[PDB]
């Protein structure tokens, strides 16, 4: 629902990177791996979750009980 | 930017599915229903007056839904998702304009509401129709739910599209013994009717029609059919020379030995054996006794007035049984799709509705009749409100029908049941997955061999992957991803148009015409068989592909059976594909830049003559290409892409062409059983059962299919790294095994939601069922068992609830069901309180509850309970490639390898699955996975497509992993090099239903069922397990005496019968009853099922008197 | 608020009497849900 | 009701925990029972007119869209009315109309006599007098007493318009209530003051409508 | 086989039909309300 703070393999902290990643993709559109590669992701299992994990919370906050 | 002639095609299919939706089938036919059909339906019966009241009539005029002439769409109506919680039917009022007669010079009309219509989501009249993402939001229901399913009484279900055998067509079944029955069954409105014809004995060939009695000689028939020649009869059905002459002519011989011509006797002998006229209106008993219905019984397809038409229809029909009786083969086998037709929900609601409405108004005669009985004053006040008291029985009866699934139609004299299923949300794929489904029925016994397997003709116009293990009494089949089910167009314009091509009529035919060309058949009905087969097909197709009669109404030939068939029957399977125009495609590859530009759209290719929808029969005539790369100037078409051949679920398998198909089958049956996000509405909907996954992820491999349905926005599964290896011998067969400090890190976790509603209704004593609660003894706390709340007296958010506690406290009056009297004084309490208790192994949570009202104004409480399940030992994990396996013994961390960067696999899986299950597709998928991350991309794969393998090699080696997709690892325990390179990397997995914690079931001593006095049924209620006979007798091969007794007796039904040596019978306590002594009794133990069986017998007159004898003294 | 609960759509704090009716006030909309307890609650994350 | 054979505890506690589903008292520890044995899955002039009487009853009942449950009230009343021979002497529509009216009134629902009756040719004073007779023949009390506070809703639902009416409704009710307070209420048709405060607070919300619509 | 026990070939046509014992005619749970779910054979003979 929100990027797991650690991966399922390394468990290196992912959390900081998602925002910084996503921004780094939107601002200054750049190659994915290279982004991560110069964002500091090396291990591919670490990497998959930034290349993956569609965020469902932002598509949820469309729906909320309170509005 | 010019485009590949190959790769350009790929933008067609989306635009095809863009405008015209994936599920249109229901959608259109429902819209097409509510729009067109009813205006025809009432146009059938708009007029009623009982026999009375010399000047009256009631004339229906308009039917509308939502438009009473305030707004266009309904001014306001309940929101569907909101109704899902109110647990109502979700419906729309029926606006009906009717002009009646009441009193002197009136003839007056209005709009009326006869009832409400249980509409279908995302229809035209649906609120959701063309509503942009805020109306989704503000209306609180998902964008990505395809809709196309009804909702009633708080549930939803679907109308399952049911395939029915092709109707109104001559079909010959060739069966040994017998004599090869011909049958044609046809229906128009009234009288859906079967008809048969066949030999009985040795060339002597008769009509079996349940209308008539039985066994009517066909030559006599065709005589009565108006052709009297007896020469062109033979010449007609036969041919020119060959041997066919006498082969048929035997009947003609012993035909003659009875009677001749057609004054009376031809028609008469028919009517001679016809059944009764049902008393009155028998006056048609004549020399023309049946002559009216002689033509029309089961031959309504033509009827009309003179006899030549259907006369020759029967003739050509007879041609197939003589060409049959010539030889086996040379016949038709009820198999290949075109001879069968699925038929959409649109007409289901049509028939069921209009027949309920039918019998309704039929009884509305009576509805005014009671008023009409005594001429009180002058009788008028035309029953305008009086429809209401009669009304909504349509709506109600329509509701209970549409949810229940039992359809009794006694005007059609036919009854289908199990027409619907409870809508399946176990997962996202299932959503459209339970749609796009097809039911087969009838087809003689279930053992009958022919209507069973998957035949090749099925190519690309259904799914060929999915046929789940639920085969059973019938069969389900799934569509393609490019499908068009055809709507019935029209008859006469295309007929007289056929005449415009210069065809001829049976009236102008020589009655020597088994030589001329082939034949023309409209609906499968012969007309002229115009000369010059080919150019005919050319001209008309050219009409179709250019200016007219779009969709189907296509055409195909047959050389052997001599015909060219061109009928306009809907409910017919269709599909696009690219015409090759002479040498090559009509596309011409530049026109697609004129497509991708954004201004082309679709349906143009029809009107600009590029591509069109076709038929299995049509393509049986055509010759199709595969790649524009490989074509022949003699070709006809190419279908844009192969991978629409896969089914809606099958589109998930990466590179399926590298598998063996059964693993694709199982893979479909598992996919819909995966667990995932469902829909954006997720936490705002409450369903009787739900699953989801904490951290779903786009599968590293995609299939461009997924890109269509945005399945990447709704993944079910994890993208999980694995190392193929036999490590941790706990693995063995198919049994996967996992990683702690990963499961600890949040791998594969599932919130499991359920709901338990409790209806609150008032009882005739006029005392509500009450929620009272909050005891709080002990000075400040409610007892643990009762400590599951707060002052409200009902469950609340955010509480661990251990089984034995109260997640709703429901107090009902113990006198509630009593008979109230015109009195009360003080206490209307007398409550026997039955709060329901959460039962189960492990705590759940109440995070959400709803107090709300149904339609009848009564208190209704609905709560949802949830618990997250850490993926404990023994959980089904699909590898999404067909590997269906239990989670094995969970490793800690260190154990299982790590290697260079230290990346530790998560799932760790046995190699042995891959050799015998023989599926290399996954084995490629892993390569593609380790690739994509390393280049930083998702990875396409699709049937005969996607990223190929070789490119990945360089893709991998540059970044330093062996192109073979393998690497060293290091011992999870020992810490040395592993003695063989391991293939490992990313693979997308998924978690399933059949979580063990649900499934594990045990009892010590559980309840017994009153009737048989023994353990109850299956899981849930409580336990007991099944020793079947076939299961039992296995113990006898070991010959264990006592194991039977302890098992089938001492632990089964523990009972002692008391009997009487003299006249052995079973008494009770100390009596032998019928012989009343209270002495000779012997007490002994017996299975209570035994004594049961006895009394059951001795209930019926019978006496298995039990005589006894000692165990001891030898 | 520390009062009882909320609408479905209107989404506003609302109480109720005993045996009165479920219809909300702010909105004529019928269904409504229950606010989460002000009471403490505890898990253990692992 | 049952008592232990030994401790003789008067209270028994059922254990569903382990799925033995047994019964034993906190006084002994000696069970009450093992495996509670559970289950699963004509023509008379009166009775026939009870068939037809249910037919009429239910049909004309939810012609109003009244709750199904409430109908069974009158069904007993109707049956109760059969006992005193109040039923035979007059028309059936009188009967069913009466017994339904006594239900809805007694149950305090929103429906109106002049309205409900209007399903027929009827002068509506007729069946009113029918209902008046069973007041004698059956024996009743203060039970059937209503106020517009109900009927404004069913009226408010029928006029569509906008949702400010609800705001208006709150405005109207207490309005009428003060009118109920100022003592001009009783002795007159409650519907009158209902539509009155309708036009008043809708007038307070300044939406222009007709008295025709109100009395409609 | 006759030897004054059952009753020679007479019995085999019904005269007194024995009522099936009540347990083998289990009355289904009244399942709330006043109308109890019936049981069939008792309906049959109760018409008999
Ligand atoms: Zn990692
Ligand atoms: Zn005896
Ligand atoms: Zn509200
Ligand atoms: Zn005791």
């Amino acid at each position: 629902m929100i990027v797991p703070v650690r991966c399922f393999s390394c468990g290196k902290v992912v959390g900081d990177k998602w925002e910084s990643y996503l921004n780094l993709l939107q601002e200054d559109e750049l190659d994915e791996g290279t982004a991560l590669s110069r964002l500091g992701l090396k291990r591919y299992c670490c990497r998959r979750m930034i290349l993956t994990h569609v965020d469902l919370i932002e598509k949820f906050l469309r729906y909320n009980p309170l509005e | 930017d010019e485009i590949n002639t190959a790769q350009d095609k790929w933008h067609l299919l989306p635009a095809f599915l863009k405008v015209k939706g994936l599920v249109k089938q229901h959608l259109d036919s429902f819209n097409y229903f509510v729009d067109t059909d009813l205006k025809k339906i009432i146009k059938a019966n708009q007029l009623i007056l009982s026999d009375v009241d010399p000047e009256f009539y009631l004339k229906y005029v308009d039917i509308r839904v939502g438009k009473k002439s305030s707004s266009s769409t309904k001014d306001y109506l309940t929101p569907p998702h909101e109704c899902r919680l109110r647990d109502m039917t979700y419906s729309a009022p029926i606006y009906v304009d009717i002009e009646y007669t009441r009193g002197r010079n009136i003839i007056m009309h209005k709009d009326v509401e006869i009832g409400r219509m249980p509409i279908m989501l995302r229809s035209n009249k649906c609120i959701l129709y063309d509503a942009d993402e805020s109306k989704m939001a503000k209306l609180n229901e998902c964008p990505l739910d395809p809709g196309g399913y009804f909702i009633v009484n708080g549930t939803e279900k679907v109308i399952l599209v049911q395939e029915q055998l092709s109707k109104n067509r001559i079909i010959v079944e060739a069966d040994e013994k017998k004599g090869i029955v011909q049958a044609s069954v046809t229906s128009s409105t009234h009288e859906r009717k079967s008809k048969t014809y066949v030999i009985t004995k040795n060339g002597k060939i008769y009509l079996k029609h349940n209308s008539i009695a039985e066994e009517i000689p066909i030559a006599i028939v065709l005589k009565a059919c108006g052709i009297l020649s007896d020469l062109e009869i033979m010449q007609l059905v036969c041919g020119n020379d060959s041997s066919y002459q006498d082969i048929f002519a035997v009947n003609l011989e012993e035909s003659s030995k009875l009677d001749i011509y057609t004054q009376q006797q031809a028609l008469e002998y028919i009517g001679a054996k016809v059944k009764t006229m049902r008393r009155q209106k028998l006056t048609i008993l004549q020399e023309g006794i049946e002559a009216i219905a002689t033509t029309v019984i089961a031959h309504l397809t033509v009827e009309a007035l003179d006899f030549r038409e259907k006369a020759l229809y029967i003739a050509m029909m007879t041609r197939r049984v003589v060409m049959a009786m010539y030889n086996p083969k040379m016949i038709d086998d009820r198999d290949y799709v075109g001879n069968k037709r699925l038929e959409l929900a649109g007409q289901l609601i049509s028939l069921l509705f209009e027949d309920l409405f039918k019998k309704f108004n039929n009884d509305f005669k009576l509805s005014i009749d009671k008023v009409l009985k005594k001429p009180n004053r002058a009788m008028e006040y035309d029953a305008l409100l009086s429809i209401n008291v009669h009304s909504n029985n349509i709506t109600s009866g329509l509701n209970r029908a549409i949810s229940t699934g039992n359809w009794s139609l006694k005007r059609f004299k036919m009854e289908r049941a199990g027409v619907t299923h409870v809508l399946s949300r176990l997962s996202y794929i299932s959503a459209l997955g339970m749609m796009t489904r097809i039911s087969s029925q009838f087809e003689k016994s279930r053992k009958v061999s022919g209507p069973r397997a998957l035949q090749p003709s099925q190519f690309g116009m259904l799914c060929t992957a999915d046929t789940p293990e639920g085969e059973a009494c019938g069969l389900v089949k799934n569509l393609a991803l490019m499908t068009h089910i055809t709507t019935d167009d029209e008859e006469e314009p295309i007929k007289k148009l056929c005449y415009v091509l210069g065809v001829e009529d049976i009236t102008l035919i020589d009655s020597a015409s088994l030589h001329l060309n082939y034949g023309v058949y409209l609906n499968g009905t012969l007309i002229g068989s115009i000369r010059f087969p080919t150019k005919f097909v050319t001209q008309f197709r050219h009409l179709r592909r250019t200016g007219k009669v779009s969709e189907f109404i296509s055409i195909y030939s047959n050389s052997h059976q001599m015909a060219v068939h061109i009928a306009t029957d809907g409910g017919r399977i269709c599909r696009p594909l690219i015409i090759v125009s002479d040498g090559q495609s009509r596309v011409k590859d530049i026109h697609l830049r004129k497509l991708l530009d954004g201004e082309l759209d679709f349906d143009d290719f029809l009107k600009l003559g590029l591509v069109e929808y076709l038929d299995v029969n049509e393509e049986n005539d055509s010759y199709i290409a595969l790649y524009e790369k490989d074509i022949v100037p003699s070709m006809t078409h190419l279908e844009i892409e192969p991978f629409t051949i896969l089914g809606a679920v099958a589109g998930l398998i990466p590179y399926p062409h590298h598998n063996q198909s059964p693993r694709n089958t199982y893979q479909c049956a598992m996919g819909k059983q995966a667990i995932g996000a469902i829909a954006y509405n997720q936490f705002k909907r409450i369903d009787t059962l739900l699953y989801l996954m904490t951290y779903p992820q786009q599968p590293m491999v995609k299939t461009k299919t997924i890109e269509l349905i945005d399945y990447d926005k709704l993944p079910a599964g994890q993208n999980a790294t694995v190392a193929v290896m036999s490590y941790s011998g706990y693995d063995i067969e198919d049994a996967l095994v996992l990683n702690k400090s990963s499961i600890d890190r949040g791998f594969g976790r599932c919130e499991t939601r359920r709901k338990t509603t409790t209806v609150l209704k008032r009882y005739a004593n006029h005392t509500q069922d009450i929620i009272g609660g909050m005891r709080v003894d002990e000075n400040g706390d409610p007892i643990w068992q009762h400590q599951s709340l707060g002052p409200d007296g009902l469950g609340e958010v955010g509480m661990k609830v251990q089984s034995g506690q109260i997640y709703i406290n429901k107090s009902v009056p113990t006198n509630s069901a009593d008979a109230p009297n015109p009195n009360n004084v003080n206490v209307q309490t007398q409550y026997r309180e039955a709060p329901v208790i959460y039962r189960g192994p492990e705590p759940s949570h109440i995070d959400q509850v709803m107090m709300s009202v149904s339609d009848n104004d009564q208190a209704l409480i609905k709560v949802l309970l949830r618990q997250n399940r850490r993926p404990e030992l023994g959980d089904k994990f699909s590898s999404r490639h067909g590997q269906k396996g239990v989670c094995g013994i969970i490793v800690k961390q260190e154990d299982m390898p790590f290697n260079d960067q230290g990346i530790v696999p998560d799932i760790i899986m046995n190699p042995h699955g891959f050799p015998s299950r023989m599926t290399v597709g996954k084995m490629i998928e892993l390569i593609s996975g380790k690739a994509g991350v390393l280049n930083g991309t998702l990875e396409y794969g699709t049937c005969f497509g996607g990223s190929k393998l070789e490119d990945m090699s360089k893709i991998l080696v540059d970044q330093g992993f062996n192109y073979s997709g393998k690497d060293m690892l290091y011992s999870g325990i020992t810490g040395e090099c592993l003695q063989a390179y391991i293939f490992f990397g990313p693979i997308y997995y998924q978690k399933l239903k059949h979580m063990v914690l649900d499934k594990m079931h045990a009892r010590a001593r559980g309840p017994r069922a009153v009737l048989t006095r023994q353990p109850t049924e299956g899981r849930s209620r409580d336990g007991g397990l099944r020793l079947g006979e076939m299961e039992r007798d296995c113990v006898i091969a070991y010959g264990a005496s006592q194991l039977l007794l302890e098992r089938l007796m001492i632990s089964s039904d523990a009972f002692e019968v008391d009997v009487c040596d003299k006249c052995g019978l079973m008494g009770y306590s100390g009596w032998c009853t019928t012989c009343k002594s209270a002495e000779n009794i012997i007490k002994m133990t017996i299975p209570y099922a035994a004594k049961l069986l006895f009394q059951e017998l001795l209930s019926m007159n019978i006496a298995p008197r039990l005589r006894l004898e000692d165990i001891f003294q030898q | 608020a520390t009062l009882k609960y909320i609408c479905a759509e209107c989404s506003s704090k609302l109480s109720l009497s005993r045996t009165d009716a479920v219809r909300c006030k702010d909105c004529g909309h019928r269904i409504l849900l229950k606010a989460r307890t002000k009471r403490l609650v505890q898990f253990e994350a692992r | 009701m049952p008592v232990c054979k030994n401790c003789h505890g008067t209270e028994f506690e059922r254990d569903l925990s382990n799925a033995n589903n047994d019964l034993v008292c906190k006084a002994c520890g000696v069970v009450s029972e093992d495996n509670p044995i559970v289950s699963e899955v004509a023509l008379e002039s009166r009775e026939a007119t009870l068939n037809n009487a249910r037919r009429k009853l239910r049909a004309v009942s939810y012609a109003l869209h009244i709750p199904e449950y409430i109908t069974d009230a009158a069904f007993q009343w109707y049956k109760l009315a059969l006992a005193n021979n109040f039923v035979q002497g007059r028309r059936s529509q009188n009967v069913i109309a009466s017994c339904l009216y006594v239900a809805c009134r007694k149950e305090k629902t929103h429906h109106m006599l002049i309205d409900f009756s209007s399903r027929l040719q009827v002068s509506v004073y007729s069946i009113g007098a029918t209902f008046l007779k069973m007041v004698k023949k059956l024996h009743i009390t203060e039970l059937p007493l209503a106020d517009p506070s109900l009927f404004i809703q069913h009226f408010a639902e029928k006029l569509d318009l906008a949702d400010k009416k609800i705001k208006v409704v709150k405005d109207a009710v207490k309005l009428a209530q003060r009118m109920s307070k100022d003592w001009m209420f009783e002795g007159r048709r409650p519907a009158g003051i209902a539509g009155a405060c309708i036009l008043l607070a809708c007038r307070m919300n300044n939406l222009r409508r007709t008295h025709t619509e109100i009395v409609a | 086989d006759a030897t004054v026990p059952s009753g020679r070939p007479e019995t085999y046509i019904w005269r007194y039909l024995p009522a099936p014992p009540v347990c083998i005619r289990p009355s289904v749970m009244m399942q709330d309300s006043p109308a109890s779910n019936e049981d069939d054979l008792t309906v049959k003979l109760t018409e008999i």
